[PDB]
């Protein structure tokens, strides 16, 4: 089955434009045995966008725990 | 820059799907049996095409024995493990693969009747007797070996479904625009190509009566590429999703989905009608 | 005296369009091409209604090869 | 000033009962001068709750990226 | 279990917290400016209570330079950098201590006036020049090694606010209790215990003019603990409200953070009081 109905990504804004200051609490979503989808708010739209899993602001964030 | 809005829905869908699933399962393989049965069995074949329909109808009954496993992943919860996973998919591909190459033989082969119709009778038999083989089943199984590596059983919500997984999405979308080629361009030229041919030399031909053969032949091609024309519309449309074309759409992606599951149901009744044929003229 | 009130929606027209015209796109050039290679080039014409229906075949033929440019632009953006 | 009110961190109720399966979007806080806040949204509940920083699930779903 | 959600755009505070601090702040360097100037450089003191009453009006002062910053703090936010956020927090601890230490050293030499009015006069001269020292401000200064160690500012949503950071919420809770403890418990045990002592002994009097000066005593301290018992019940309820008690007000959580706010700016009428007994007897 070459067209994959089920089993979809949210895989897709890998934006690198990522601001650490006006970034809200970032979600990252338990998609098993998917790539780290983090789904990061940002606080100066109040839009959710993604962000890609490369950011160094975003490795960051992750790391400081 | 919003990732997916993942919507499920599918109330119509999964109780739909199964009903279409389970009469295409039953006709394709009562047609399938007796078309077995009758021309494959008893070996009371007098044309030439139906040897061809022969391997057709062979392909149909193995896909149309794994159809019910599809009903249930439909209206239920799949629940086979990996290996009958793999089994179907591989199954379900080499049936996809494997009819349309019938198809481009069966042109190749009224291409060879109708325009050399003097010194072209021993090359017909022996792409129909030994050719054919190596023709729509050895490149159909090279194109099923992604399906045997990446086909397995996943994790989600309690739900142990059933898909091809892959590593990112560039194999996605490389594979995604390999299934439209090789399904629709290359054998939909060539059968294009040999009927272009067939119907200009048809003309220097005085009305004659061989149009009965051409004739269940073009009603098969024509309902076989009616029936995967949307699919194939759908198919494109998701992939030119992809690659960030025409990114604005979510709820249009969504029912590009949708679109694409009702009309890959609908694309399963290439099936029945090659029974169907047999059973009027 | 509301002025427009314009949206947009069109989620079932943007891929319900470019399939129709795919399909009529299709068949109308395979079947003005055959039209025209049977009854134009070979000149097998027999009655005095084929020619009208030649150059009908030929209007729809100009038609049909810039279809798929209306079905890009129902689609997606135009280039 | 020995009392402290301006800077105080959602840091309440640090549970170490947490099922990684009713963990659907462990939504990591990303405030400043404060501990590795993970708010985790349950799927049971519907309802956000704490989870300790120390947790094997919320290790895991972190190392998973 | 939401853990705060601490956002709730409080703007009475922000316009009523500066018009108090002003308010205070002016009167308070008005008052002490005139005691200092008067008890402490022209040597107009004649008993032995305003040597004390000086050194809490010197504390006074002390405060009331650092309030301007903290209305400062309130209205905006703080720009002065890490250095004056250190001071401004020391000064307000060692104030904060030292008045209440003042007030108990006050309640001691009553004591030992009343009580030990023969052969007790030596000592007091001893209590009001030489021990005083060690007795109130050696144990204020030791007392904020943490108010040095662990105030500082964070890098914040561009407000930089200026406060004490700890490393975990176990030393809140005891630094907490601390405060409270010292603040609130000991120094009142003193000077209620005495205080019964004093009451006790002077019934045996023939009604006594001696118990005039003390009028003006017991206003003082009954004064500064009306002002700062609702403070210290506020966040002792906070105190509470931490290590998991009542745990189950979140909005409670924050009613109580208004409380400890409004309660701790209306605390500051400690600084009032101490000139305002000097202008009436």
């Amino acid at each position: 089955k070459p067209v994959s109905l089920s089993y979809r990504c949210p895989c897709r804004f890998f934006e690198s434009h990522v601001a650490r200051a006006n970034v809200k609490h970032l979600k990252i979503l338990n998609t098993p045995n998917c790539a780290l989808q983090i789904v990061a708010r940002l606080k100066n739209n109040n839009r959710q966008v993604c962000i890609d899993p490369k950011l160094k602001w975003i490795q960051e964030y992750l790391e400081k725990a | 820059k919003e990732p997916c809005f993942r919507e499920e829905n599918a109330n119509f869908n999964k109780i739909f799907l199964p009903t279409i699933y389970s009469i295409i399962f039953l006709t394709g393989i009562v047609g399938n049996g007796l078309v077995i049965l009758v021309m494959g069995y008893q070996k009371k074949l007098r044309s030439m095409t139906d040897k061809y329909r022969l391997h057709l109808s062979v392909a149909d009954l193995l896909f149309v024995i794994t159809l019910p496993f599809w009903a249930v992943d439909a209206v239920a919860n799949w629940y086979f493990g990996n290996f009958l996973c793999k089994a179907v998919h591989v199954i379900y591909t080499v049936n996809l693969y494997s009819s349309v190459l019938i198809l481009a033989f069966i042109s190749l082969d009224r291409y060879l009747a109708i325009v050399h119709a003097t010194n072209s009778q021993r090359p017909r038999k022996l792409l129909a007797e030994k050719v054919v083989y190596v023709g729509v089943w050895i490149p159909a199984l090279l194109l099923t070996i992604p399906d045997f590596i990446f086909a397995n059983v996943s994790e989600a919500d309690d739900r142990y479904i059933c898909d091809r997984f892959y590593p990112n999405d560039l194999w996605v979308v490389v594979f995604q625009f390999q299934h439209i080629m090789v399904g629709l361009i290359l054998p939909g030229i060539v059968i294009l190509s040999c009927y272009c041919i067939i119907i200009s030399k048809l003309s220097h031909s005085k009305g004659h009566q061989k149009r009965k053969a051409l004739k269940t032949t073009v009603i098969l091609i024509l309902a076989f590429f009616a029936c995967w024309l949307p699919y194939y519309i759908g198919i494109s449309i998701d992939s030119f999703i992809l690659l960030e074309i025409i990114k604005q759409g979510c709820e249009f992606e969504n029912t590009v989905h949708k679109w694409i599951s009702i009309t890959e149901a609908l694309a399963f009744f290439h099936c029945c009608l090659n029974p169907i044929l047999y059973a009027f003229l």
